[PDB]
RNA sequence: UUGAGAGAUACAAUUUGGGAAGAAAUUCCCAGAGUGUGUUUCUUUUGCGUUUAACCUGAACAGUCUCAUCGUGGGCAUCUUGCGAUUC
RNA sequence: GAGUCCCAUAACCUUUGUACCCCAGAGUGAGAAA
RNA sequence: GCGAUGAUCACCCGGGUGGGUACAAAUGGCAGUCUGACAAGU
C-alpha cells in the first residue's frame, strides 16, 4: 500500500544490500572476468 | 641511499685511497671493488657471462680509453670490413680477430701477452662458450678481463629458419658504450660477490659512493630480474677494497 | 552441492555454483528430451529435477542471457509457439508454464513433426498442432486464447504470420515475442537495417514494440523483438 | 538413424570393440561386424566373404 | 592408411569432448538491448535503474536482473580460479583438435601422392609446395 | 592542408539518475550522458591524372630426364641440429 | 585392402533408488548375574 | 528362579554426515563408428 516509513524504507534497503552482497560472491571478480573474456573469444571463434 | 649518508663509507674510502699512495705494494692497484655478503646462497652457477649493472649518475669509462679486442665468428671478413670502414666504429677496437685465428696465432706464453695488452675483451655472443678453451685460464679467473657478449646486429632467430648475417656499426658501438660506462658482475653460488665501483685518481669519493648505491639498488631490486634483483634476503655486510688491499667495512647489518 | 536459485522470470532458475547454467524444472522427471544434462537438488527435503537450457540451441534461452526486461511466458499462462521444429525449445517453454499453463506448438514440416508428437506424449500440457502457420484459420478449433505468441519461424513473410495469428488467438494487451534472422529477409544490407523494417511492420499490425535484443555471441545476425498487442 | 549411416558403418556395425581397439593401436580392422550372419555372406568362402 | 585412421580417431574424440564441455560452460551475452519509448521526453529522462527497478550495480548483470522487490562455505577466490580452470580446459581441447586437423590434412596430401596419376609440383614465391594433377579421367 | 556524416578511444571542465551516511548543506558507492581538444576506424562529396588492372583458361614440369616413398653415408653445434610437415 | 571369432547382445567406473551391515572366522571356549 | 543342548568378547549437531553388502535403472563416463577406384578375362 506504499505506507513505508523511512525506517521501513531503511530496513528493506539494508536487505537490498544484504542479498545483492551475497550474489556478488557468485558473480565472480573483475580481474578474472578480464582474463576469462580473452579465453572465451578464442573458443567461440 | 642510507649507505651514502653514513660517514663510515666516506671515512673508509679516504683511508683506502690514502694507503694506496703510502704503501709501495698497492701502487699498481687502480680499481676499487665492493665485496658483498649476501644473506643466503645465490644459487646461480658461475657461467662466466658478465651481467651489466647500469650506473645512471656517472660513467666509469668511455670506449676511447680502453684497449678493446673483438672476437668474431668465422669468417671475420664481413665483420672486420664493416666495422673498420664505418666512421663510428673505425677506431673503436684495438684489433679484430676470429676464433680460429686467435687459437692458431696465440698459444702458450702468447696468451699472457694478449692479456696484458688489452684492457677490455668483447666477443660475438655466438662464440663466447668457445673462448674459455682458447683464451686459457688466465682470462677466466679473477674476473678482471672476462669477455663480454655483444650482438653484432639486431636480427633475431626463429626456429627452423636461418640467421641472416649482418653487421650494424652503430648498434655494435652502442652496446660497447654501455659495457664500458656501466659496471658488471658475475653470479656465483655463495654469499660472496665482487663488483667494481670506481677507479683511483679518476673518480672522487662522492662519485664512488653514488656508484655503490646504484650497484646495490640494481642488485636488490626484484623488478630488474634476471639481470638484477639477484641478491635476495638483504645484505649482511659490504666492504671496499682494491685488488691487493684488505677489505675495509662500509656497511654492516 | 549446487545452489539452485530463482531468476527474474518465474519458472526459470540458475544452478549457481561451480557450473552456472540456466535451468528449468522438469515437467517429466527422469528423461532428457534432447539429451540435455539434468540436475536434481533437495529442498525442504525432497529432490526436484531440473533440465539445462542451452542458449546455443534455443534462441529464447539466448534471449534470457541477453537479459530481456520482460517475458510474457510465465507459469500459469497459455503460449502459442510458432515454428516449433522439435522439443529442443518447446519442452523448456512447457516447463516454465507449468501444469496449469499450456503450450500450442505449431509446425509444418512432416519429419520434425513426428519428433514433436513423440515429445508431446511425455508433456500433457503441450498441444502439438503440426500445421502450416500461414493459414491460422485451419487450426482455429484446437487453440483458444493465448496470452503470449512466440514465433521462431524463419521466413521472409513471417510478419504476416504473426499478424494473422495475433489477430485471432492473442489476448488484448496480449503477448508477442519474435525471433528475427536478418540473412533470410535481406542479406544485402546490414542486420540493423533489417531489424528496423521488421519493427516498423509490426507497428502497422497494431503491435507496439517494447524491447529489441541482439543474440550475440550465441547467434550471429539474430535479434529478438518483444512487443505488446494493443487492439485499440 | 541407420539410414543416415554410410555403407561402411553398416558393414562393421556389430564389431566396434575389435574395430575401435584396432584403430587406436595401428592394426588391421575387422571386416564383417554383425552382417557375418547374413545368408549371402555364409555362401561365400575364403577372402570373398570380406568382398 | 593406418596412420590416417589413428590420427583421425583421436581428432573425433577431441571434438566430442569439446562439444560436451561447451554445453557445461555459460557465455556472457554481449549484445545491444534497445529500449523503445513513445515520447521524446521519456527518452531524455530515461534511466536504467528506474526502468528495471534495480540498483545500479544490479542493472549491469544481464543474465539475472532482479527487481528491488526480489532482492528484498567455499572461499570465493578458489571458486573463481576453478571456473577459470574449466574454461581453459575446453580451450585446450580446441587447440588439440586444430593441431590434429592440420596433421591429418598433410598426411592425406601425402597419401594422394602415393596413389596413381600424373602430377607436377608447384612452388609458390612464399615457398609453399603443392601438386596439380593432369586432367586425365580415371578409368 | 577538399566538404560532410557515423563510431571508438585518451585527456580537461561540467552535468543526469539509484543507493547509503548526514537536521539541511555536505560525504561516499554505483550506472551514465553531452561539451572542447588530440588520436583513430569507416562511409561518402568534390578537384586533378589515368584505361586499363588482377585472376583463371587451350595439348603450359620433366635428356642436363621430372617427381613420390622407404632406407643408407656425410656436412651444418662458430647452428635451418631438422614438427608422423620441407635442414643441405 | 581390411582381427566377426577378448560375448558393444558386453566389461569396468560414476550417479540414483531399494533392502540390510558397522563384532571376531577353520572365530574364541567358562563364565554370567549379584 | 542362568550356562558346554554353549557364558564372555566411524564422524558431527533426539537429528544429521562417513564407510560396507545384494539387486535394479541411466538418452551418465570410458566412447571415437574402416579405406575409396580399380578389379577380372583374351
Amino acid at each position: 500500500e506504499g505506507t513505508l516509513t523511512d525506517h521501513e524504507r531503511k530496513y528493506l534497503n539494508k536487505l537490498i544490500k544484504r542479498n545483492s552482497q551475497n550474489l556478488r560472491s557468485w558473480d565472480l571478480e573483475e580481474e578474472v572476468r578480464d582474463e576469462l573474456e580473452d579465453i572465451q573469444q578464442s573458443i567461440l571463434k | 641511499n642510507d649507505i651514502i649518508k653514513s660517514g663510515l663509507a666516506e671515512k673508509a674510502l679516504k683511508a683506502l685511497i690514502l694507503q694506496c699512495e703510502e704503501n709501495p705494494s698497492l701502487k699498481n692497484d687502480k680499481d676499487i671493488h665492493i665485496i658483498i655478503n649476501t644473506g643466503k646462497k645465490m644459487g646461480i652457477n658461475r657461467d662466466n657471462i658478465p651481467r651489466i649493472i647500469p650506473l645512471t649518475k656517472y660513467k666509469l669509462f668511455k670506449p676511447r680509453d680502453l684497449n678493446i679486442l673483438l672476437i668474431t665468428k668465422d669468417p671475420s671478413a664481413l665483420y672486420r670490413e664493416t666495422l673498420t670502414k664505418d666512421e663510428h666504429t673505425s677506431e673503436l677496437f684495438k684489433e679484430i680477430i676470429s676464433v680460429k685465428n686467435l687459437r692458431r696465432r696465440f698459444k702458450g706464453s702468447k696468451l699472457t701477452q694478449l692479456y696484458k695488452d688489452f684492457d677490455l675483451v668483447v666477443a660475438d655472443y655466438r662464440v663466447h662458450h668457445l673462448l674459455p678453451e682458447v683464451l686459457g685460464s688466465r682470462f677466466y679467473h679473477g674476473s678482471k678481463k672476462l669477455p663480454y657478449m655483444i650482438r653484432m646486429s639486431k636480427e633475431v632467430k626463429l626456429k627452423r629458419q636461418q640467421m641472416v648475417e649482418k653487421c650494424d656499426p652503430i648498434y655494435v658501438r652502442a652496446q660497447l658504450r654501455s659495457i664500458c660506462k656501466n659496471t658488471s658482475y658475475i653470479p656465483n653460488n655463495d654469499n660472496c660477490l665482487s663488483v667494481r665501483v670506481g677507479y683511483i685518481q679518476k673518480h672522487s669519493i662522492p662519485e664512488i659512493l653514488q656508484n655503490i648505491q646504484d650497484t646495490i639498488n640494481f642488485l636488490t631490486d626484484k623488478s630488474k630480474r634476471p639481470q638484477g634483483g639477484v641478491i635476495k634476503g638483504g645484505i649482511i655486510s659490504i666492504f671496499v677494497k682494491t685488488s691487493n688491499s684488505t677489505s675495509l667495512p662500509i656497511y654492516q647489518f | 552441492k549446487v545452489v539452485i536459485e530463482p531468476h527474474r522470470h518465474a519458472g526459470v532458475y540458475i544452478a549457481r555454483g561451480k557450473e552456472d547454467l540456466l535451468v528449468t524444472k522438469n515437467m517429466a522427471p527422469g528423461e532428457s528430451v534432447y539429451g540435455e544434462k539434468r540436475i536434481s537438488v533437495e529442498e525442504p527435503p525432497t529432490k526436484v529435477e531440473y533440465r539445462v537450457w542451452n542458449p546455443f540451441r534455443s534462441k529464447l534461452a539466448a534471449g534470457i542471457m541477453g537479459g530481456l526486461d520482460e517475458l510474457f511466458i510465465a507459469p500459469g499462462k497459455k503460449v502459442l509457439y510458432l515454428g516449433a521444429a522439435s522439443g529442443t525449445s518447446v519442452s523448456h517453454v512447457s516447463d516454465v508454464v507449468g501444469p496449469e499453463g499450456v503450450v500450442y506448438a505449431v509446425e509444418f514440416s512432416h519429419r520434425p513433426g513426428r519428433e514433436l508428437i513423440s515429445m508431446a506424449k511425455k508433456r500433457p500440457n503441450i498441444i502439438p498442432i503440426i500445421e502450416d502457420a500461414r493459414h491460422p484459420q485451419k487450426y482455429r478449433m484446437l487453440i483458444g486464447m493465448v496470452d503470449c505468441v512466440f514465433a521462431d519461424v524463419a521466413q521472409p513473410d513471417q510478419a504476416r504470420i504473426i499478424a494473422l495469428n495475433s489477430h485471432m488467438f492473442l489476448k488484448d494487451q496480449g503477448g508477442v515475442v519474435i525471433s528475427i534472422k536478418a540473412n533470410c529477409i535481406d542479406s544485402t544490407v546490414d542486420a540493423e537495417t533489417v531489424f528496423a523494417r521488421e519493427v516498423q511492420k509490426l507497428r502497422e499490425e497494431r503491435i507496439k514494440p517494447l524491447e529489441q535484443l541482439t543474440l550475440e555471441p550465441y547467434e550471429r545476425d539474430h535479434c529478438i523483438v518483444v512487443g505488446r498487442y494493443m487492439r485499440s | 538413424s541407420l539410414a543416415k549411416s554410410p555403407a561402411s558403418t553398416i558393414q562393421i556395425l556389430g564389431a566396434e570393440k575389435a574395430l575401435f581397439r584396432a584403430l587406436k593401436t595401428k592394426h588391421d580392422t575387422p571386416k564383417y561386424g554383425l552382417l557375418y550372419h547374413a545368408s549371402l555372406v555364409g555362401q561365400a568362402t575364403g577372402k570373398n566373404k570380406g568382398k | 592408411t593406418q596412420d590416417s585412421n589413428y590420427v583421425r580417431t583421436l581428432r573425433q574424440i577431441e571434438l566430442k569432448k569439446l562439444e560436451k564441455g561447451a554445453k557445461q560452460l555459460m557465455f556472457k551475452s554481449s549484445g545491444n538491448h534497445t529500449i523503445f519509448v513513445d515520447s521524446r521526453e521519456k527518452m531524455n529522462e530515461f534511466t536504467p535503474e528506474k526502468f528495471f527497478n534495480t540498483t545500479s550495480e544490479m542493472v549491469n548483470r544481464s543474465e539475472n536482473r532482479l527487481t528491488k522487490d526480489q532482492l528484498a562455505i567455499m572461499p570465493k577466490e578458489s571458486l573463481d580460479k576453478k571456473k577459470l580452470k574449466k574454461f581453459k580446459q575446453v580451450k585446450q581441447h580446441l587447440q588439440r583438435e586444430t593441431q590434429l586437423k592440420q596433421v591429418q590434412q598433410r598426411m592425406d596430401a601425402q597419401r594422394e601422392l602415393l596413389k596413381k596419376g600424373s602430377k607436377k609440383k608447384i612452388v609458390d614465391s612464399s615457398g609453399k609446395i603443392s601438386f596439380k594433377w593432369k586432367k586425365q579421367r580415371k578409368r
